[PDB]
């Protein structure tokens, strides 16, 4: 019933 | 640290990567940030999202 999505905070960016 | 999303309200092409504006389930609908799919372990709601488009 509890719908959760994961999702990690991209703290910089590899480029 | 993995934060819990709700939703995704837009999305945009930076740098060649796709990054989403979401909406945070831990945090509030104001305090929501761009996070691109690669971050993203939410399939579910960027599929949902792309629905909505169409």
């Amino acid at each position: 019933a509890r719908t959760k999505q994961t999702a990690r905070k991209s703290t910089g960016g590899k480029a | 640290g993995e934060f819990v999303v709700e939703k995704v309200l837009d999305r945009r092409v930076v740098n060649g990567k796709v990054e989403y504006f979401l909406k945070w389930k831990g945090f509030t609908d104001a305090d929501n940030t761009w996070e691109p799919e690669e971050n993203l372990d939410c399939p579910e709601l960027i599929e949902a999202f792309l629905n909505s488009q169409k």
